[PDB]
RNA sequence: GGAUGACCCCAGGCGGUAGGGGAGCGUUCCCGAUGCCGAUGAAGGCCGACCCGCGAGGGCGGCUGGAGGUAAGGGAAGUGC
RNA sequence: GUGGAGCCUGGGAGUGAGGGCGCGAGCGAUAACGUCCGCGUCCGAGCGCGGGAACAACCGAGACCGCCAGCUAAGGCCCCC
RNA sequence: CGUGAGGGAAAGGUGAAAAGAACCCCGGGAGGGGAGUGAAAUAGAGCCUGAAACCGUGGGCUUACAAGCAGUCACGGCCCCGAGGGGUUGUGGCGUGCCUAUUGAAGCAUGAGCCGGCGACUCACGGUCGUGGGCGAGCUUAAGCCGUUGAGGCGGAGGC
């Protein structure tokens, strides 16, 4: 109410006049007043502990590692950059596209490859996080990213 | 967000004036009338299912105590006579019985002078 | 024939081929029930002193069920006290099949 | 078969013609028409066009007989009122309501 | 005096009740004699302009 | 099963003798035969009682002073319109009057009250008009 | 009892203002969702004597409407007159 | 004496205008629907139920829901009832 | 609106496309009835949806001897949909509006004409308990820096 456009005004008398008490047309009563308690810019983030973080990023792997659903790759044969070229290998691996996969490799040419896929999600190794890994049905990692992944966890 | 009133307050009164249909004028027209006359509602039909009871076995009793006059005992005299000779029907089916099959309310009646 | 029976806590006026329905009973439907009698009519008359030695009345108990809901409202004034309970009435409902006198 | 006839937005009060159209309901359209006539209300002037307007629609559109015409049914609606300030004494406004009228004449025929 | 004023606003039903006798009455008309035509009784014709049998004013 | 309600009954025509009886006393039992409480399926909200022909009602009878201490009152709706009747006035300007007012008081307020009094026929005199409803003499 | 909220049986408590505690319903928005329901008809509106729920409510059906809506499970509030 | 008993630590209160009645006193006039304490009680919060013609606190009695079943309480049983 | 400084509104939506209704009919016109357009015209411009108060027209039941916080319990009559139910209400029983404030209100104490929409316990930082987790003689980072472009990591100054 003091943020809104009008002004101070005490719009009529205390007394007299038949009508209710008033002061000025900002107060949060009138249609078009100020409102009570409305959201104001705010921050919403807070420090998580590290060790909370890192310890749920192992647990998001091992969750998948548990199912099966982890694939380390030493490399992506001929992937260049076409998405084609990533579907094929992709054939060849065994992910025929039916589960989302979280492919983390700090191989540019294989991320622009993939990442138009609608169920591959792409990540640089230092990018993994456990929101990425639960989002996701399997878990594809470089050997190289393996070990930014378990540098991290140690 | 914000999360204005939008259809929950519409919902909620047409529920309370649907209660209400056949009440008198704004009582069945105004939200607020039908409100209170439902409170009011809510109460008596507690308190009239309580005093149904106690309607119904009136009437059995005034019954009950016209076919006794009948065959020269009032009910009180009646009743007794059925407490001795151990006889349980009860008003209910005694009002019936005096009204339906004379016979048989003949009958209990001369246990109940016989059980005294 | 006629028979005054006792179910539920209440008597009823029962002749064969009489659908009644009194308080829940732990019968299988399908099943057949014999009934406590208090008194018989008709043709002859025999009173039960409460209840008659022999007598019983067989039922078929149809099935179960539970009755229309009956809207429990309180409120009381000046205090912001309402209180609303739907209730609905468990029920069993018997064919009367025949007066064993 | 039934012709109708509506006239919306007339400025004339609904309770006023109401009366009006209460005097024709149900009667045949020569009895209508006498009446309306020699009705001493400003309402008057208005049904009596409506009436006619239907009548006209049933021989032209509808293929009924003039002969046969009479008022089914007939009401007064209310329209959008014209709000007016009225100065009063002492500096108070006052708001006059203009009502207005949507007159709806319907005829039947009667057979025979 | 002290500006009377209603104590409560009426009721449809009593708005109505008070209306009662309000149903206009259908003006009388008789037949004219001369042309047939539906008028006032007592009244000259204003159809054809005839009152008593005879041609009063010009129609 | 539901309580039996009485389809429509003709009603029992009856015949009191008042003579000698004593006024209040004769009343309660009369009441009761209005009400139909006599009869094994009296059920409240119908009149189903009994029709009720009384002769010599001038001679009901009154115990201690009441003939002359016994005061029948109506209020006008006047200034000062309370009139006040002795016993022994009434029965001799209108003693069917005696006996009416005795049994009005007796029966329930309300419309079916009210329905019930007009089934009251009280005539000074041994003789009443009803002798086509043949009405059954009661001792009562 | 059986082992654990699986359901059953027995017993007992269950008036309530200020007020303390518990368990739920619904509204707006986010993840779920590149999904799923949708013109063979979304949301909203109007009915219902039907079904579920103690209840707040939730279904289902007929009509209207004509393009949106959004689950299990969680998250956040301009959340119920 | 196993009770919505008690004790200890801590979180959250609300209340700090009472009122009628019985008994015991003071004040008052061996006045007040008066006033001020004490013991108890009810209303407050049981303006829910029966009785008392009607009626917070007098008598009866502590309302979880349903029944067209039965026994009682105070109070009643000539008619209203 | 105010002399003036100054105050200070309301008011969005046809349809996919104007195809925005030629022409005829009643009418002075307004308005309407046909024709015609459209998937749709109670989408016809006073235009999406179209609640409620409020006002009509038609129909069912009901009402002129009756005592009323307007209901509720019972029974019966009539009407409707097909051992049942819905509507209505004649009679009988019972029955002192809601909220607020009070020792105490139906109260002749407060507030409310009615309806719809707006309308009041929040947020930041600190504190104190409780609680779900992480780690444990330790626990934890802040500003920043690097990365990301809804990716996280580093950073021990400092705090307990
Ligand atoms: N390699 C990466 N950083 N990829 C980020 C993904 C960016 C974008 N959201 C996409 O799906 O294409
Ligand atoms: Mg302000
Ligand atoms: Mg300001
Ligand atoms: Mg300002
Ligand atoms: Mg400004
Ligand atoms: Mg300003
Ligand atoms: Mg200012
Ligand atoms: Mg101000
Ligand atoms: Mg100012
Ligand atoms: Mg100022
Ligand atoms: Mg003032
Ligand atoms: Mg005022
Ligand atoms: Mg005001
Ligand atoms: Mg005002
Ligand atoms: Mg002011
Ligand atoms: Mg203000
Ligand atoms: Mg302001
Ligand atoms: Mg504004
Ligand atoms: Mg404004
Ligand atoms: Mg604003
Ligand atoms: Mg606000
Ligand atoms: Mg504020
Ligand atoms: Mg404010
Ligand atoms: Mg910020
Ligand atoms: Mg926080
Ligand atoms: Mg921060
Ligand atoms: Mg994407
Ligand atoms: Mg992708
Ligand atoms: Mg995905
Ligand atoms: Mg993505
Ligand atoms: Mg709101
Ligand atoms: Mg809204
Ligand atoms: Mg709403
Ligand atoms: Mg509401
Ligand atoms: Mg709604
Ligand atoms: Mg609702
Ligand atoms: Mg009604
Ligand atoms: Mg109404
Ligand atoms: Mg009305
Ligand atoms: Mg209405
Ligand atoms: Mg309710
Ligand atoms: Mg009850
Ligand atoms: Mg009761
Ligand atoms: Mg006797
Ligand atoms: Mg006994
Ligand atoms: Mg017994
Ligand atoms: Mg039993
Ligand atoms: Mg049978
Ligand atoms: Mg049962
Ligand atoms: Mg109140
Ligand atoms: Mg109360
Ligand atoms: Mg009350
Ligand atoms: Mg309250
Ligand atoms: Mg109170
Ligand atoms: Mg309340
Ligand atoms: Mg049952
Ligand atoms: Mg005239
Ligand atoms: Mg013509
Ligand atoms: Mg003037
Ligand atoms: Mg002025
Ligand atoms: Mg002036
Ligand atoms: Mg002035
Ligand atoms: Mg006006
Ligand atoms: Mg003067
Ligand atoms: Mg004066
Ligand atoms: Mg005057
Ligand atoms: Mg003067
Ligand atoms: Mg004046
Ligand atoms: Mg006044
Ligand atoms: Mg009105
Ligand atoms: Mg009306
Ligand atoms: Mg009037
Ligand atoms: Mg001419
Ligand atoms: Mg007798
Ligand atoms: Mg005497
Ligand atoms: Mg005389
Ligand atoms: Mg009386
Ligand atoms: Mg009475
Ligand atoms: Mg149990
Ligand atoms: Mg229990
Ligand atoms: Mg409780
Ligand atoms: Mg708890
Ligand atoms: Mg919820
Ligand atoms: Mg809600
Ligand atoms: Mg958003
Ligand atoms: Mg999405
Ligand atoms: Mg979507
Ligand atoms: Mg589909
Ligand atoms: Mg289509
Ligand atoms: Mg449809
Ligand atoms: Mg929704
Ligand atoms: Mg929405
Ligand atoms: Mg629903
Ligand atoms: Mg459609
Ligand atoms: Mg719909
Ligand atoms: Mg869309
Ligand atoms: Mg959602
Ligand atoms: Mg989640
Ligand atoms: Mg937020
Ligand atoms: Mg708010
Ligand atoms: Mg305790
Ligand atoms: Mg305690
Ligand atoms: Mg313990
Ligand atoms: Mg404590
Ligand atoms: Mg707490
Ligand atoms: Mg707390
Ligand atoms: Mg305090
Ligand atoms: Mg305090
Ligand atoms: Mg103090
Ligand atoms: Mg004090
Ligand atoms: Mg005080
Ligand atoms: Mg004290
Ligand atoms: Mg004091
Ligand atoms: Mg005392
Ligand atoms: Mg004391
Ligand atoms: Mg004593
Ligand atoms: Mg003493
Ligand atoms: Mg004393
Ligand atoms: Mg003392
Ligand atoms: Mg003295
Ligand atoms: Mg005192
Ligand atoms: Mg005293
Ligand atoms: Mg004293
Ligand atoms: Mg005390
Ligand atoms: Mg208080
Ligand atoms: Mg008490
Ligand atoms: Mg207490
Ligand atoms: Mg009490
Ligand atoms: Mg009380
Ligand atoms: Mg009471
Ligand atoms: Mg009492
Ligand atoms: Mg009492
Ligand atoms: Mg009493
Ligand atoms: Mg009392
Ligand atoms: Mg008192
Ligand atoms: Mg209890
Ligand atoms: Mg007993
Ligand atoms: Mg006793
Ligand atoms: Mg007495
Ligand atoms: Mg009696
Ligand atoms: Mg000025
Ligand atoms: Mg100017
Ligand atoms: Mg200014
Ligand atoms: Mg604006
Ligand atoms: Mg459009
Ligand atoms: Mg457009
Ligand atoms: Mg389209
Ligand atoms: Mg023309
Ligand atoms: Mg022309
Ligand atoms: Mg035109
Ligand atoms: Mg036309
Ligand atoms: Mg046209
Ligand atoms: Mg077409
Ligand atoms: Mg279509
Ligand atoms: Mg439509
Ligand atoms: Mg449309
Ligand atoms: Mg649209
Ligand atoms: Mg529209
Ligand atoms: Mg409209
Ligand atoms: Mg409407
Ligand atoms: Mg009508
Ligand atoms: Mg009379
Ligand atoms: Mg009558
Ligand atoms: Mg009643
Ligand atoms: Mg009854
Ligand atoms: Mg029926
Ligand atoms: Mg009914
Ligand atoms: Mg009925
Ligand atoms: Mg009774
Ligand atoms: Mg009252
Ligand atoms: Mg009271
Ligand atoms: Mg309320
Ligand atoms: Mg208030
Ligand atoms: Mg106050
Ligand atoms: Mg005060
Ligand atoms: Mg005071
Ligand atoms: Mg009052
Ligand atoms: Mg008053
Ligand atoms: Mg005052
Ligand atoms: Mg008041
Ligand atoms: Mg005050
Ligand atoms: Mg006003
Ligand atoms: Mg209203
Ligand atoms: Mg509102
Ligand atoms: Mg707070
Ligand atoms: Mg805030
Ligand atoms: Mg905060
Ligand atoms: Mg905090
Ligand atoms: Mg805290
Ligand atoms: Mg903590
Ligand atoms: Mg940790
Ligand atoms: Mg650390
Ligand atoms: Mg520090
Ligand atoms: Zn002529």
């Amino acid at each position: 109410r003091g943020e809104v456009a009008y002004s101070g005004r005490k719009i009529w008398p205390q007394k007299h006049t038949g009508r209710a008490r008033h002061g000025d047309i900002g107060a949060p009563i009138f249609v078009g007043g100020g409102v009570v308690f409305g959201p104001k810019p705010r921050d919403y983030s807070y420090t998580l502990p590290k060790k909370v973080r890192k310890k749920g990023l192992a647990m998001a792997v091992a969750d998948r590692a548990r199912e099966g659903k982890l694939l380390l790759v030493e490399a992506f044969a001929g992937v260049n950059g076409k998405t084609k070229e990533f579907l094929a290998w992709a054939k060849e691996a065994g992910l025929d596209g039916s589960e989302s996969v979280l492919l983390v490799t700090g191989n540019e040419l294989v991320r622009r490859a993939a990442r138009n896929l609608p169920w591959v999600v792409t990540l640089a190794p230092e990018g993994l996080n456990v929101y990425d890994i639960v989002r996701t049905e399997r878990l594809v990692m470089d050997l190289d990213a393996w070990e930014v992944f378990q540098n991290r966890i140690g | 967000p914000r999360a204005k009133t939008g259809v929950v307050r519409r919902r909620k009164h047409k529920k309370i004036l649907k209660l209400a249909k056949g009440y008198w004028g704004l009582r069945s027209k105004s939200f607020r009338k039908a409100r209170e006359t439902l409170f009011a509602a809510g109460n008596y039909a507690y308190a009239h299912r309580k005093r149904r009871k106690r309607d119904f076995r009136r009437l059995w009793i005034v019954r009950i105590n016209a076919a006794c006059r009948q065959h020269g005992l009032n009910y009180s005299t009646f009743i007794h006579g059925l407490k001795k000779a151990g006889i349980e029907v009860d008003r209910k089916n005694l009002a019936d019985l005096a009204v339906r099959e004379p016979q048989v309310f003949a009958e209990l009646v001369e246990r109940a002078k016989a059980a005294q | 024939m006629f028979a005054i029976v006792k179910t539920g806590g209440k008597q009823y006026r029962v002749e064969p081929g009489l659908k009644l329905r009194v308080e829940k009973l732990d019968a299988e439907p399908g099943a057949t029930v014999e009934l406590p009698v208090l008194l018989l009519g008709g043709e002859k008359t025999v009173v039960g002193t409460p209840v008659v030695e022999g007598a019983s009345v067989v039922a078929e108990v149809l099935g179960h069920g539970r009755g229309k809901k009956i809207l429990v409202s309180k409120f009381k004034a000046k205090v912001q006290y309402r209180r609303k309970k739907g209730h609905r009435q468990p029920y069993t409902e018997l064919l009367i099949k025949e007066i064993r006198g | 078969m039934e012709a109708k006839a509506i006239a919306r937005y007339v400025r004339i009060s609904p309770r006023k013609v109401r009366l009006v159209v209460d005097l024709i309901r149900g009667k045949s359209l020569e009895e209508a028409r006498n009446i309306l006539r020699y009705t001493n209300k400003r309402g008057a002037y208005f049904v009596a066009k409506v009436l006619e307007s239907a009548a006209a629609n049933a021989v032209n559109n509808h293929d009924m007989l003039e002969d046969r015409l009479y008022v089914k049914a007939a009401y007064v609606d209310e329209g959008p009122a014209l709000k007016r300030v009225l100065p009063r004494a002492r500096g108070r406004a006052d708001i006059i309501k203009k009502r207005t009228s949507h007159i709806t004449v319907i005829l039947g025929e009667k057979h025979g | 005096a002290k500006h009377p004023v209603p104590k409560k606003k009426t009721s449809k039903a009593r708005r109505d009740a008070r209306r009662s006798h309000h149903a206009l009455t259908p003006p009388t008309l008789v037949p004219c004699p001369e042309c047939k035509a539906m008028k006032p009784p007592h009244t000259v014709c204003p159809e054809c302009g005839y009152y008593a049998g005879r041609k009063v004013l010009e129609v | 099963m539901k309580t039996y309600v009485p389809k429509q009954v003709e009603p029992r025509w009856v015949l009191i003798d008042a003579e000698g009886k004593t006024l209040g006393r004769l009343a309660t039992k009369i009441a009761t035969l209005l009400r139909g409480k006599h009869r094994p399926d009296w059920t409240p909200n119908v009149a189903m009682g009994d029709f009720v022909v009384v002769v010599n009602a001038d001679k009901i009878r009154v115990t201690g002073k009441k003939l002359e201490q016994k005061i029948y009152t109506r209020y006008s709706g006047y200034p000062g319109g309370l009139k006040k009747i002795p016993l022994e006035k009434m029965l001799a300007t209108h003693p069917e009057r005696v006996l009416e007012h005795a049994v009005k008081g007796m029966l329930p307020k309300g419309p079916l009250g009210r329905r019930l009094f007009k089934r009251l026929k009280v005539y000074a005199g041994p003789d009443h008009p009803h002798q086509a409803q043949r009405p059954e003499k009661l001792e009562v």
